[PDB]
């Protein structure tokens, strides 16, 4: 039609471009909140690993089933810059090794986009959790972690892994698979029996590693969301620039047409 | 209660026979209507002996 | 529309309504592409009041009964001022958006929410 | 190419039993298109009640300019004698182009888009004849031969826009003269909503006075409710799950949107439209799937036509409504859904 | 037994409704034949008379 | 393009193709800004079929052979309706999008996907 | 266009600012005086420099006012100052 419809499209896209520029910084702010939560949970996991190491070396009387021979983390929301896709693409690479080995697979799912993926290809879900906040709590993971631990004690699983993204840098989320279950001068003064202590500590150790994988994936999500909103801001800028060129053509045509109708009218009078 | 449950299931069973019969009876009644309307339309379409 | 001609209470209510509707005009185009859930806690609340104010501006007229079907409502200056101040101060944040559509004074909006 | 002629020709076909005489004026159309419209009027039994006035594309610009006034004069014969008539001007934008040609060849000074200064008066002088006249006017015109009867001429002018541009001089003038407009949208037509009526932009200034009691009560507020549903569907499109008031409005608007779809050459009586409106506004469609609304309506009408023929005949006498008819329709729709 | 009674009743209702749909679809199929055979005969006899 | 002229099967196939292409045209601005991954599970499936329909409409001509080298194709109305009806029904959801580009009849899209 | 090119400066008033309660409605981002500081007294010339800087910072940061809880303290300081000067 003309200049008026183009001017309305420009204003609409201009309003959207301003918030995608602001939301990029909101995602960076939430990325820093997730990065401080990643560091705060490390002392607990490393000390549990130090205790189990000595408590197993020093006590050759008992070998826990976890010392002799997938949990998938995903987001609940949009704006992910290939985060979930790079992870699902990678899961198939390790599963291919299991297909050559002839081994059976059990799956556990964390997040709504992961549940939507396996439901769209017929994947066998043994356990599943979703709709977690951007700052999750470890007590919600206990359920999904226990079903996967029980399947190991029942002899249904030979090895278990956690599938999640790792924070290489603020511009790079790396898809990974990490093995969970299969892992000197003094001795401890055990009040309860050592089996009860080792059995209790190994459960806390695996739960802590799953929680750390979940918190690091959330840091990767905010970093992926920053890139996605940066790109949306840049893409809208190209569309506004092109629409400005179409508008200028309509501005010149309107002036030329009005003068051509005016000159014709004055020539007749 | 098990003996009473067989009687209650017997009501749902006879209701299902009757309701399924009515669904098929209504379909045959609908089928008859469609053919009768087609005959009156085809008879009225005969205006072409004068109209065209 | 001057405080020296009418009064400060009327003027502040009018400028208050205008401020809320002017801010909502820039957010309308945002919500349609990226959604409502991404706005601030103050914006989400303001948008809801703006949509309610936008509906409370409506009123069935006696000469429009042939078009609307419902009866006509005459509203007074004080009733108008009190109704808009109530929505601006948050006295009706709990009422649904559809309760303010076509209802004369503020009382009838409280009654329409129950139907 | 979005159904402007189809809407006006179906409106002429529906008058064959109404007692309203019809006039179709073709301006600047090709003769084979005119012959196809006449064949469709004849195929639907509507030609015996219609006058067809033709001024095809090869005829003199003077004949194309005069055709709407000639057709108007043929329609006015019934109005002045206490009878009702309906007139369709298939293209007033082609009449304006013929008048612009004559005026430029007469060397009269041009206006806003090379159109003559009086192009507004061209259409306002034509369209003000379409009216309802009092019994005293008919009694005075007929010298007392006809008494106690009003006369009328109803008009359905058609206008074509370029890429939806309504700012053009001719559309702006005609939109400012009529008692309402029906806007047809190409995006809705391509999306399969074939009557393609934009409910937000379309409006009637006579409203409820132009409806029977049953349709007036069953359709009150539907136009503005659909206008608000189109906005709600765009506003809530990518947002997370909302309250019951929002879900109720959205789910209802989707069902009325699918219900407004109709096929060409398939008109509905007052009773058929009434059953369809009642099943929607009284909440009976809430359990029905969107993809099944068309099948539900066609089956319901077929059911009421077989099991309830005496009720449809009572609604079709004058379009009357009362608690007896309301309860009668309710009982029939409940029995339909509980057994079909 | 009550769960099985509910499932068997529901199965037969879906089946009866499937049979009802087939009965109605065949009537629609027959209706088109009644109209088109009348159309071709009426047009052919009209042209026969026009040639004459 | 009328049910009384071409029959219901052709008419519904043509109407189905136009509905899919119209809905894909409405999503163009959102796909350019946010990408394909933000669409609903229903819109994603429709966009995938729209892209296949848009490519299946292409055809090498016997007068265009000089421009590229490819041999020309003549496709009957029966083969045309069968191909688009299958793509609308979802019978070809597994074949790659480039298999529909420049192939005449629908069976040739199945052979092109083998490479 | 003719008069904007003839004059020494322009004060632009805007409807969006006027409807947002900014009564004088002067868009300070596009309004200009080519004479500038030569048309000011010593006191106003000295004080106006920090105020122009504050409104410029506010125009750059205005989109963050709805998300001020997630800003860096050094940026929050510019935003809060810009809001009070505005
Ligand atoms: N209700 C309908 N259902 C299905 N198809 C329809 C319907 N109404 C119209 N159409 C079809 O869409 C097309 C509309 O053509 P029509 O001549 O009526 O439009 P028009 O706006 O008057 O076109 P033109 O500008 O050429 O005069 C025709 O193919 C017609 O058969
Ligand atoms: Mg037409």
């Amino acid at each position: 039609a003309g200049a008026k419809e183009i001017r309305s499209k420009i204003a609409s896209i201009k309003s959207t471009q301003k918030i995608t520029n602001a939301m990029e910084k909101v995602a960076v702010s939430k990325m820093r909140k997730a990065q401080m939560r990643m560091a705060a949970g490390r002392p607990y996991a490393e000390r549990i690993r130090q205790v189990i190491g000595h408590l197993a070396n020093a006590n050759p009387e008992y070998r826990h089933p976890f010392m002799v021979e997938y949990i998938v983390v995903s987001s609940d929301r949009g704006l992910c810059g290939g985060l979930n896709i790079n992870l699902f693409k990678s899961l198939v690479k390790d599963m291919s090794g299991y297909r050559e080995q002839g081994a059976e697979i059990d799956l556990c799912v964390i997040g709504s986009k992961g549940a939507s993926f396996f439901r769209s290809f017929g994947g066998n879900v043994v356990a599943a959790i979703s709709h977690l906040g951007e700052e999750p709590s470890i007590n919600d993971l206990i359920g999904s972690v226990k079903v996967m631990l029980d399947a190991y004690l029942e002899g249904r699983i030979d090895r278990l892994f956690v599938v999640s993204n790792k924070f290489v840098n603020t511009m790079t989320q790396k898809p990974t698979v990490e093995q969970l279950i299969p892992l000197h001068h003094w001795d401890y003064l055990y009040e309860p029996d050592a089996k009860s202590l080792l059995d209790g500590l190994l459960v806390r150790y695996v739960e802590s590693q799953v929680y750390q994988a979940v918190v690091e994936n959330n840091a990767c999500e905010q970093a992926a969301r920053m890139i996605a909103m940066k790109n949306a801001t840049d893409n809208a800028g190209e569309l506004i620039s092109d629409l400005q060129l179409i508008y200028n053509k309509a501005r010149q045509a309107a002036i030329t047409q009005e003068i051509s109708e005016i000159v014709g009218g004055a020539a007749a009078v | 209660d098990l003996e009473l449950a067989h009687e209650k299931a017997g009501q749902q069973l006879r209701e299902a026979k009757a309701q399924a019969a009515e669904i098929v009876e209504q379909a045959k009644k609908r089928a008859n209507q469609i053919v009768d309307e087609a005959r009156d339309q085809a008879r009225t379409e005969g205006e072409r002996l004068k109209a065209q | 529309l001057d405080p020296l001609v009418i009064g400060q209470d009327h003027y502040d209510t009018a400028r208050g309504v205008q401020y809320v509707l002017q801010r909502y005009k820039e957010l309308k185009d945002i919500i349609a592409i990226l959604g409502m859930d991404e706005l601030s806690e103050a914006d989400k609340l303001l948008v809801a009041r703006a949509r309610k104010i936008q509906r409370f501006l409506s009123q069935p007229f006696f000469v429009a009964e042939v078009f609307t079907g419902s009866p006509g409502k005459y509203v007074s200056l004080k009733d108008t001022i009190a109704g808009f101040k109530g929505i601006l101060n948050g006295d009706y944040d709990h009422l649904p958006e559809q309760a303010f559509y076509m209802v004369g004074g503020i009382e009838e909006a409280v009654e329409k929410a129950k139907k | 190419q979005i159904g402007k002629t189809a809407l006006a020709v179906d409106a002429i076909i529906n008058q064959k039993d109404s007692g309203i005489k019809c006039v179709y004026v073709a301006i600047g159309q090709k003769q084979s298109t005119i012959a196809n419209v006449v064949r469709k009027l004849e195929e639907n039994g509507a030609l015996a009640n219609t006058i067809v006035v033709a001024a095809s594309a090869s005829e003199s610009a003077a004949l194309q300019y005069l055709a709407p006034y000639s057709g108007c004069t043929m329609g006015e014969y019934f109005r002045d004698r206490g009878e009702d008539a309906l007139i369709v001007y298939d293209d007033l934008s082609k009449q304006a182009v013929a008048y612009r040609q004559i005026s430029l060849l007469l060397r009269r000074p041009p206006g806003r888009e090379a159109y003559p200064g009086d192009v507004f008066y061209l259409h306002s002088r034509l369209l003000e004849r379409a009216s309802r006249v009092s019994e005293e006017y008919v009694e005075k015109f007929t010298n007392g031969a006809v008494t106690g009867k009003t006369g009328s001429l109803t008009a359905l002018p058609i206008i074509e826009t370029q890429a939806g541009d309504v700012s053009a001089f001719v559309p702006t003038n005609v939109i400012s003269i009529t008692d309402g407009q029906i806007f047809l949208e190409s995006a809705m037509f391509n999306s399969g909503i074939r009557p393609a009526v934009n409910a937000g932009i379309s409006v009637s200034r006579v409203g409820g006075a132009a409806q029977t009691k049953i349709i007036k009560k069953l359709s009150g507020g539907i136009r503005t409710a659909l206008a608000q549903y189109r906005e709600l569907a765009a506003f809530a499109q990518f947002a997370s799950d909302l309250d019951e008031a929002t879900r109720k409005q959205l789910e209802h608007g989707q069902r009325v949107t699918e219900l407004m779809k109709q096929k060409q050459y398939a008109p509905m009586s007052i009773a058929e439209m009434s059953l369809s409106l009642y099943a929607a506004e009284r909440g009976f469609l809430q359990d029905v799937e969107i993809a099944k609304v068309g099948s539900f309506e066609q089956a319901l009408i077929s059911y009421f036509q077989r099991e309830h023929a005496a009720l449809l005949a009572k609604i079709n006498e004058k379009g009357d409504f009362n608690d007896e008819i309301d309860a009668g329709i309710k009982a029939g729709i409940e029995k339909f859904k509980a057994t079909q």
